[PDB]
């Protein structure tokens, strides 16, 4: 997984972990 | 929760996919077309493409790292799920 | 040679820089907005962003390697310069 | 020099090395 890929996954998971919305 | 909301920023899909094809098409035809004119145009073209390429890249890198830290803190303070 | 030419594909600069700001703005507001709705929209958004991201990425990777080989052959056959 | 960076420089040099135009 490339730099963008990995951080996509990491940041997306993290963002939703806080800002999931319908959590 | 609202599964369908009034997402007005969803235009991004249009923008990104179109620019993917538009800009990559421009790149390829430009690198093909360059043989017709002075390489300064290619230098500028490649400079601009790469400039912006590294820009969006860097922007989201910076944002992503911030997000990682912010959202980590937030998540561990609210509840960190999966 | 022609330093200034009727490059009509030069729109790419408008496209890429606008999408840089537009799409990264969309991304950031989206990841910020996601807390208002269901995370499926974020999933879709991130899927689309990343899909296209890896798409343009891959396209130019493919093209670039082709270009490397094609242009290598060409340059060594014509006259490679610096 | 990231993947895109390095290949930008390499491919651009190569492309113009063939397709320089006003060579």
């Amino acid at each position: 997984g490339s730099e963008l890929n990995e951080l996509a996954e990491f940041a997306r998971l993290q963002d939703q972990l806080d800002h999931r919305g319908d959590h | 929760g609202s599964h369908m909301a009034s997402s007005r920023q969803k235009y991004a899909e249009e923008e990104l996919e179109q620019v993917r094809e538009a800009l990559r098409k421009a790149e390829k035809e430009l690198e093909s077309h360059s043989s017709w004119y002075a390489p300064e145009a290619l230098q500028k073209w490649l400079q601009l493409t790469h400039e912006v390429e590294v820009q969006y890249y860097n922007i989201k890198k910076q944002n992503a790292e911030k997000q990682l830290l912010v959202a980590k803190e937030g998540a561990e303070k609210i509840k960190k799920k999966r």
